[PDB]
């Protein structure tokens, strides 16, 4: 699982892979770790597939009960409340890394990252899964703030991807949406329209010269793909 | 023998007297409500009158919303409808963590009508004095369509469906006026339009004041869009306006 979600001056961006693994074997290679709360505050989900779905649709009900006696607008702060309350009074019997992203008219866009140990950290991009510490080191290069709607969605997206392709717990789709003051817009690009993989980057199409000819000098001269020479 | 009304016991002709007592809890603030259905709408038409001009008239209403998809107002005793209607919003959220779906809106209904009928079997507690409305639009079976109801639950818990029906002051007028007017049309066919001329139209002939636009509120939903909410000021100045012509 990688996931991701960064800020830019409307809204914020989510994105992350479909994949569930049982360990080794593909359970689901189409999943959606994207859950809505509410309409305009999202939350990415990572870890235990059955610990973070009991969280996310239990908080979603605390938090459409609560827009309903209000009578208004949820904030993102709001909503960040009530995972941090769950994730740490559950810490030690669940696995839970959660990252929620939003929009509200009061604060625009706000991104909280809640790791496995329960805190609560408002940020302005943050990562999370197995596959987020390839990704700390990609965005201390690659990664200026201030971008627009259409830069986010394009750079989360080559984000992912040099993600899962490191990363084998990760892989699969990428599914992105955008929460903003406009209608959330999501996204899913396939694997085979991804904008990255190793299998066609093009530096990994010489072989490493492993099985050598039995020869009489020490040149190395590639590997051996024929029985006859 | 000795007090025959005074708590929840059968009287000797086999009645309840906290029963019809809590029924003249609705009809003593003197206020009315009209609710009918069209073919592809539901309405709810009440009177929002307030009588002291320092009072902001933004905050004193009757139009709740329980979930996303079903609204009531409430007509009787004020703080009391108050009190169903977090009452509703438990139940309504409780049947969506448990079961996973949205409510239905008969079945909201039932579930509000079996609180009522444990506070007059008791002894001790006392019944709501408000009558609830619920409304709304409920997923139609064989077909996947859209379908409007409205959903009426007394004080001593008899839940029902209705065409039209009418709660308050001079309710007996208003439900005269409407069996009046079902006598000619088929009120399953008529548009949101003409529906709405009908509800306004009760609405002036139980009080005889042809009311204004202010002192009103209504609250629709219709199969385009199933969220309830309430209609703009604006609208309802083009429906008066139909009524008099
Ligand atoms: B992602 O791989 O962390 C994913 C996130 C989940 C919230 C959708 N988790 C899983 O794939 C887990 C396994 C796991 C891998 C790495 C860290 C933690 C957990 N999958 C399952 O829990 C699972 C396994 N078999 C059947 C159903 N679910």
């Amino acid at each position: 699982t990688t996931i991701l979600a960064v800020s830019y001056n409307g809204g914020v961006v989510l994105a992350a892979d479909s994949r569930t693994s049982s360990g080794t074997y593909v359970v689901n290679r189409a999943s959606n770790k994207l859950t809505k709360l509410t309409k305009k505050i999202y939350c990415c989900r990572s870890g235990s597939a059955a610990d973070t779905q009991a969280l996310a649709e239990r908080v979603s009900n605390y938090l459409g009960s609560y827009q309903t006696d209000i009578g208004a607008g949820v904030n993102v702060a709001t909503a960040a409340n009530l995972f941090q309350k769950m994730c740490y009074m559950n810490r030690w019997n669940i696995s839970a890394g959660i990252i929620v992203a939003g929009y509200d008219p009061i604060n625009g866009g706000s991104v909280y990252s809640i790791p496995s140990g329960g805190s609560c950290v408002k940020l302005d991009y943050a990562l999370g899964g197995s596959g987020s510490i390839f990704l700390y080191s990609f965005f201390d290069a690659n990664y200026k703030p201030g971008m627009s709607k259409s830069e986010c969605v394009a750079f989360c997206q080559r984000a992912v991807a040099h993600a899962y392709s490191r990363d084998g717990s990760s892989g699969g789709l990428i599914r992105t949406i955008t929460l903003d003051a406009d209608e959330p817009e999501d996204q899913t690009i396939p694997w085979n329209r991804s904008p990255y993989c190793m299998e066609k980057d093009p530096k990994y199409v010489t072989q490493a010269t492993q099985n050598q000819p039995f020869s009489s000098s020490a040149k190395i001269t590639g590997n051996r793909m024929s029985s006859t020479g | 023998a000795g007090f025959d009304k005074y708590i929840t016991v059968f009287s000797p002709e086999g009645s309840l007297y906290q029963v019809e007592y809590a029924f003249k809890a609705v009809t003593y603030p003197g206020l009315l409500t009209v609710a009918i259905r069209c073919k592809d709408a539901v309405l709810v038409v009440t009177q929002h009158l307030i009588p002291d001009r320092l009072m902001r008239p933004d905050s004193v209403t009757a139009l709740y919303e329980v979930t996303p998809n079903i609204g009531c107002c409430m007509t009787g005793r004020a703080p009391d409808g108050r009190a169903l209607v977090q009452r509703a919003r438990e139940e309504a959220s409780d049947y969506q963590y448990r079961y996973g779906v949205e409510i239905p809106i008969a079945v909201l209904a039932k579930r509000m009508g079996d609180k009522a009928q444990v506070r007059t079997q008791q002894a001790g507690l006392r019944p709501m004095g408000v009558v609830s409305t619920f409304i709304g639009m409920d997923q139609s079976d064989q077909d996947g369509s859209l379908k409007p109801q409205i959903y009426t639950v007394d004080p001593a818990g008899w839940t029902g469906g209705h065409i039209a029906c009418a709660a308050g002051k001079k309710q007996v007028e208003a439900m005269a006026f409407l069996e009046k007017r079902q006598k000619s049309t088929e009120l399953d066919a008529l548009t949101q339009k003409e529906a709405a001329m009908i509800a306004l139209a009760a609405l002036q002939s139980a009080i005889g004041t042809a009311v204004k636009a202010k002192e009103v509120e209504v609250g629709r939903c219709t199969a385009a869009n199933p969220a309830f909410q309430r209609v703009p000021n604006s609208e309802v100045e083009e429906w008066l306006t139909a009524v008099a012509e």
